[PDB]
RNA sequence: UCGGAGUACAAAAAACCCUCCGAGUGAUUUUAAUCUAGACAAACCAGUCAAAAUAACCAUAACAUCACUUAUUGAUCCAAAAUUUUGAUCAACGGAACAAGUUACCCUAGGGAUAACAGCGCAAUCCUGUUCUAGAGUUCCUAUCGACAAUAGGGUUUACGACCU
RNA sequence: GCCUAACGAGCCUGGUGAUAGCUGGUUGUCCGAGAAAGAAUUUUAGUUCAACCUUAAAAAUACCCCAAAAACCCUAAAUUCCA
């Protein structure tokens, strides 16, 4: 059967070398996201 | 083993049958109900056989 | 899936294997008693004592009373001992004891209960009841020194108020007397007070009686502040809470703001807060005394009613809430034909045009 | 062929009613074949074993000690055989009541 | 459809064909070679 | 619930069995 | 059921209808249990109350009634000592 | 009877070396269905130590863990839910040591 | 036709000419009432529980029990009872009040929704190759074979499927 | 077998516009939203319901949903219900 997928906390827990990779402040969070659709909701489910 | 099916009337004077099933090889019946017309504790009898 | 206890499972203490070597307890009782003991524990789990109302759980109970008697233990311990021995020395106990016939002198078991553990009893009632909750709120007391409350119904009929008795007005309509033990070294205060009856407020309460700088037993002698009213509750709701409070001051302490008149039937002028009547005379007194008694309608609330404060009696009901019905379907499916009269205003037939 | 009769539809067994759910006086709370969840404080039980709200109010699961009927001989004598550590835990439905019993009303002032 | 453990290899789908062979295993390789190192 | 910590908590059987050299 | 009639040219009404099922006025239609007279020894107390019990008919059972009714049994009646009577209108309907 | 993978058949002791005992154990392991080795204590943990190094050597920083358990791509529509225990090393009965 | 377990591992539901147990009732007395909130479940018909309120009896006395307890059962109409009840291997068990064979003398309406022929999918069966030596061959695995096993390929036979007609 | 070129029972007329759950056909333009199966059934070539869907009309909560919660020997992906 498949269903929805659970994803682990461990995923989201980020190194410190990935905030120099992708720009972030260690210190203060960001406060606004930009989200912008890049594939198609075709061939995905309906959740 | 084949039970029957006996009909009982009331000994209170008013009219009521209930049926009852109850073994071939046994006696007539006799047992003590309820009427809920003379919301008494009622003897009653077995009067007819109706059912095999 | 699965998860990580929070902390230790029920059973995970004794071993699983080697069973014929672990004791077994053989006794329903036993289990009743290990059942009782482990459900009172605080379990990481959601339980009963949780959900239904423990009242707040643990308390920390701040404590405005008299200090507890220094007796010595050892010296107890060995005199009870001594009393013990020669109890068990005598025959006759034997004899009694056997046979199922002895009698013990209640009078001397309820003196030596009320020099004992009676005020950790009453204290325990109040605490029940709710004496502390709607005077003093966190705060509570050990009712140290005995107190006897009584009612002089006739020429010979003396009727008793003890903690959480039941008083008709009839046998309350005149003054009581009251007796405690004490000597000429200190000053007393005796009010007496309804905590429900108030008709406008839900947080405040009748003073019934208050008599303030009584010099030590002789509560005549003291100074008379406020007047003795007969109890007056509702025809409806009943078992109102009369409380006596005695309290210790050490001062001579005059009030000039809650001294009330001679007649004084006003209920506006009769209106308390106990906790903040404490909070003005901390420093002088500490409550030392107390007994209640519950109270209900009877004939005498009438005059006390009409005659005394010239009031109509008001007439309360206890009224349940109407049950609750669903919304009314248009068509409603397997239903009896008495399901339209759950929604029948009224049981008369009404003609809109005819 | 050599095995007949396992068509039969289920019976619906199960849970109803959640923890936080409102239910009335009356509610089947849950219905069950064999004891799964036990009857606590204002949860009748009905002589299919299922479990109905007594009272109105919040729904509430909770575990709890087991102490059984003494007349039941095979409970007791399951308590005669356990060891003097171990303790019998259940699960408990109950209803904790919402509305008060009633209020006083002045109905007439005389 | 077959079964889920078959013996013909089960040929797969195609997106997980492209994750088995973007997930390939990629041994280390030195800079300098160790054996004509000194 | 097996998801839940408190699984388990009704485990009895382990404790009383009920089913020479 | 006969839409046009041959001598009359109008709906007819099914009698089964009538000799079973009570129209009120409010659209719901009324019926007995089936099997209240049948098997009385072998059921319940509380079975033999639900089968005596009278029930409503929900909303396709109460059209496919009401299309198969002609228009002489939706008429508003006022019968003398009628039981239903108090139960021809309905009330306290918020919709 | 069902053998899974990495599962002993035959286990055989004595007072000799691996090697003749290998050669006599291969021709009895070629003729099994599954794929089979003449394995020793000293190789089967010089092969599993080899495995770990080389999955803590992963050169890439994508690999069939990090995808499937934290669901990139979706993946999990075209993985089975024991492909999260499997880790892409097994598919079907057939195992694949060079996965990783 | 109805029930129990797995299939259907954790709320419910969930099929097969899928795998296994059963049911078409016995035993006993505790002979098990009337009324009415609110619910489960369900296309409909059916089925299940049920607090409060009356009467019976300790004078504030409503679960019939056991056999895995779950299944132990049948709708209208119509017949007999007569004051209130009953009647079906209607077992094809949502049940036509009562009805069999054969047609190669056959007919019509259709179907590749459905078989025989062929084609196609698969390779159980069939046919080819190789891996392995226990054993035959006076010694001697491989001159000629080669048991127990492995692996790959072909689409000649009989199937299996029912995809084009 | 033959009974006026078709005989398991002639031909013509009438009933007759016989009835078919079966096959075929169904005639102008443009726009809006738009459905793949749970239950019975001499029933699986069809009907009658429920779930979905269309056109209007009333309302007010609907999906997603952190905790907390949902069984007893062992049990994965995960489900229910909720701010
Ligand atoms: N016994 C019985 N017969 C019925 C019932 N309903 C219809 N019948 C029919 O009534 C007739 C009884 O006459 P019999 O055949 O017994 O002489 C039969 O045609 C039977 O099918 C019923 O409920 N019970
Ligand atoms: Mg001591
Ligand atoms: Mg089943
Ligand atoms: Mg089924
Ligand atoms: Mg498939
Ligand atoms: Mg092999
Ligand atoms: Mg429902
Ligand atoms: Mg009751
Ligand atoms: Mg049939
Ligand atoms: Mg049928
Ligand atoms: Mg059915
Ligand atoms: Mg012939
Ligand atoms: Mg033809
Ligand atoms: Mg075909
Ligand atoms: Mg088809
Ligand atoms: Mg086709
Ligand atoms: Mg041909
Ligand atoms: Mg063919
Ligand atoms: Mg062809
Ligand atoms: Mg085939
Ligand atoms: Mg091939
Ligand atoms: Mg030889
Ligand atoms: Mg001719
Ligand atoms: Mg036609
Ligand atoms: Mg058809
Ligand atoms: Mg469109
Ligand atoms: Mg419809
Ligand atoms: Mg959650
Ligand atoms: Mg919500």
């Amino acid at each position: 059967k498949f269903t929805r997928s659970r994803i682990p906390d461990k995923v989201f827990q980020p190194s410190p070398e990935d905030h120099e990779k992708y720009g972030g402040d260690p210190q203060y969070p960001h406060k606004l996201h930009i989200v912008t659709r890049i594939k198609s909701t075709k061939r995905r489910p309906y959740w | 083993s084949k039970t029957i099916l006996v009909k009982m009337m009331s000994q209170a004077g008013t009219g009521f049958s209930f049926n009852t099933k109850r073994s071939r090889l046994r006696e007539k019946l006799t047992l003590l109900h309820y009427d809920p017309v003379v919301k008494k504790k009622v003897l009653f009898v077995e009067q007819k056989k109706i059912r095999s | 899936r699965r998860a990580a206890p929070l902390g230790p499972m029920p059973n995970e203490d004794i071993d699983v294997s080697d069973l014929e070597r672990l004791k077994k307890y053989r006794s329903f009782d036993r289990y009743r008693r290990r059942a009782e003991q482990e459900a009172r524990k605080p379990h990481w789990w959601r339980t009963y004592r949780e959900h239904f109302g423990e009242e707040s759980g643990p308390k920390d109970r701040v404590d405005i009373g008299l200090p507890p008697p220094k007796v010595s233990r050892t010296q107890q311990l060995l005199e009870r001992k001594q009393a013990l021995r020669e109890l068990r020395a005598n025959v006759e106990e034997e004899r009694a004891a056997r046979l199922q016939t002895a009698r013990i002198p209640l009078e001397a078991v309820r003196a030596e209960w009320e020099r004992t553990c009676g005020p950790y009893h009453k204290q325990r009632l109040a605490e029940y009841c709710g004496l502390y909750r709607d005077l003093f709120h966190g705060a509570t007391f050990v009712p140290r020194v005995p107190l006897h409350v009584a009612y002089a119904v006739g020429e010979d009929d003396l009727m008793p108020v003890y903690h959480g008795n039941e008083v008709t007005p009839t046998e309350a309509a005149q003054a009581p007397e009251v007796t405690y033990e004490a000597d000429e070294g200190s000053l007393w205060t005796l009010l007496l007070t309804n905590l429900d009856g108030h008709l406008l407020e839900p947080d405040a309460e009748y003073v019934h009686w208050l008599v303030t700088n009584i010099p030590g037993n002789r509560v005549t002698e003291g100074q008379e502040t406020c007047p003795y009213l007969p109890p007056f509750p509702a025809r409806g709701s009943g078992f109102h809470r009369f409380a006596f409070l005695l309290f210790k001051q050490d001062k001579r302490i005059d009030f000039s703001g809650d001294t009330r008149p001679s007649p004084c039937y006003q209920l506006a002028q009769r209106t308390f807060h106990t906790f903040d009547f404490y909070k003005k005379h901390q420093d002088a007194m500490t409550p030392a005394g107390l007994a209640f008694f519950q109270c209900r309608w009877d004939d005498s609330v009438t005059r006390v009613f009409h005659q005394l404060l010239d009031m109509r009696e008001p007439v309360f009901e206890f009224v349940r809430p109407p049950p609750y019905h669903p919304k009314q379907k248009r068509f409603p499916h397997r239903q009896p034909l008495r399901y339209l009269d759950r929604y029948r205003d009224s049981h008369e037939p009404t003609y809109g045009i005819y | 062929s050599k095995n007949l009769g396992g068509k039969s539809p289920g019976k619906r067994f199960g849970i109803k009613k959640m923890e936080g759910h409102y239910v009335h006086a009356g509610n089947i709370l849950a219905t069950q074949r064999h004891f799964r969840w036990h009857p606590g404080a204002h949860v009748g039980l009905g002589k299919n074993k299922c479990l109905y709200a007594l009272e109105e109010g919040v729904v509430r699961y909770t575990k709890e000690v087991y102490v059984p009927n003494p007349s039941n001989s095979e409970a007791v004598d399951l308590v005669t055989r356990l060891p003097q550590g171990a303790v019998l835990y259940k699960t408990f439905v109950h209803v904790v009541p919402a509305k008060p019993e009633g209020t006083f009303k002045l109905v007439a002032m005389l | 459809g077959s079964k889920a453990v078959t013996r013909h290899r089960r040929v797969m789908h195609f997106e997980r064909q492209k994750l088995m062979a973007v997930t390939e295993y990629i041994p280390p390789k030195p800079t300098i070679n160790p054996r004509c190192l000194p | 619930y097996r998801s839940k910590p408190t699984h388990g908590i009704g485990r009895y059987k382990h404790l009383v069995k009920a089913q020479v050299r | 059921v006969t839409y046009f009639s041959s001598r009359k040219g109008k709906r007819k009404t099914v009698k089964a209808v009538i000799y079973r099922f009570l129209r009120l006025h409010s659209g719901l239609w009324l019926r007995r249990k089936a099997g209240y007279k049948k098997k009385l020894w072998k059921k319940t107390a509380a079975r033999k109350r639900r089968l005596r019990e009278f029930v409503f008919c929900n909303k396709t059972q109460s059209k496919l009634l009401d299309k198969m009714t002609t228009s002489f049994w939706k008429r508003r009646n006022w019968y003398a000592d009628d039981p239903y009577q108090k139960y021809q209108d309905r009330t306290n309907l918020k919709v | 009877t069902p053998v899974k993978a990495g599962r002993l058949i035959v286990e055989m002791g004595g007072r000799c070396e691996f090697k003749e005992v290998q050669g006599f154990l291969d021709l009895v392991a070629h003729k099994l269905p599954f794929p089979a080795k003449a394995v020793s204590r000293e190789t089967l943990e010089k092969m599993r130590k080899d495995q770990e190094e080389r999955e803590r050597n992963n050169q890439n920083p994508w690999t069939f863990e990090r995808i499937a358990t934290a669901n990139m791509l979706g993946i999990r529509k075209v993985l089975s839910p024991y492909d999260l225990t499997h880790k892409g090393r097994y598919w079907g009965k057939f195992y694949t040591p060079e996965r990783v």
